[PDB]
């Protein structure tokens, strides 16, 4: 063959990768949080977009901090051998480091950890992508005109 | 032989750390609105980080919050690309 560079991920596996989208809209009276509106458009949008990107989209609505974790633990346990990647979209309320299940908070590290190079063997060397639509605190960018 | 276990992860944050993340009750969130726009327009042209950078300017320059409440009125937002990837990323091939 010829010189072999490799500055880009092998994205020609039989499958582009499964894309998980968690669409939390409604929260338990207790959390003291209001429902997010508009999120259903967001969620529909990503599905259409990732569907065009040959991604195997799985929308998961209003998940509890517990179901998010099981979902992840379970999805991470899957065999991603014939897949080029993994996308995961978390649509919800948040704070630096955490995103809220419908009943409580989940640590971004707690879930993205199921996919660490040593805990998700069939994804090691492959790009794990996490898109996050949630607050990372409560600061406001008054911007500069 | 070995590689970081936190290696090959990409974090696309809708906002800079500590700030609010805007969402419009009708059209959706600024971020995902702008993320889907850019993906369909370039997923087959640009490398992922170049896409997300267009996504950053779309949000930054095109959106600005309207609100009856001074506190939340006229705010901007800048998504945050956090990459621990070790190679370029093109959804096409
Ligand atoms: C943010 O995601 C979060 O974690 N929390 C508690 C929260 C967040 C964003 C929003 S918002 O997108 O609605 N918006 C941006 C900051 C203030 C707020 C103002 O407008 C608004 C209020 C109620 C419904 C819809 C829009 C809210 C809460």
């Amino acid at each position: 063959s010829g010189i072999s560079l490799d500055n880009s991920y092998k994205m020609d596996y039989p499958e582009m990768g499964l894309c998980i989208i968690i669409n939390n809209k409604n929260f338990h009276k207790s959390t003291g949080m209001t429902s997010r509106s508009g999120t259903d458009v967001d969620a529909a949008n990503l599905r259409e977009t990732f569907r065009n990107l040959k991604y195997e989209v799985r929308n998961k609505n209003d998940l509890t901090r517990e179901e998010i974790v099981e979902l992840m633990r379970d999805v991470s346990k899957e065999d991603h051998s014939k897949r080029s990647s993994f996308v995961c979209v978390l649509l919800s309320h948040g704070e630096e480091g955490i995103i809220f299940g419908t009943n409580g908070p989940v640590d971004l590290k707690k879930i993205t950890n199921f996919f660490r190079g040593d805990r998700c063997r069939s994804l090691t060397g492959k790009p794990k992508l996490f898109i996050i639509q949630a607050c990372r605190g409560t600061e406001l960018d008054c911007g500069i005109e | 032989h070995k590689i970081p276990v936190d290696a090959d992860f990409l974090y696309a944050y809708s906002t800079a750390p500590g700030y609010y993340s805007w969402r419009n009750s009708k059209d959706g969130s600024w971020f995902i609105q702008s993320l889907c726009a850019m993906l369909k327009q370039y997923a087959d042209k640009l490398e992922f980080m170049h896409i997300l950078t267009r996504v950053n300017r779309k949000v930054a320059t095109e959106f600005e919050s309207f609100s009856f409440d001074a506190t939340f009125h006229a705010k901007k937002q800048i998504p945050c690309i956090v990459s621990m990837l070790t190679k370029e990323l093109y959804f096409y091939h």
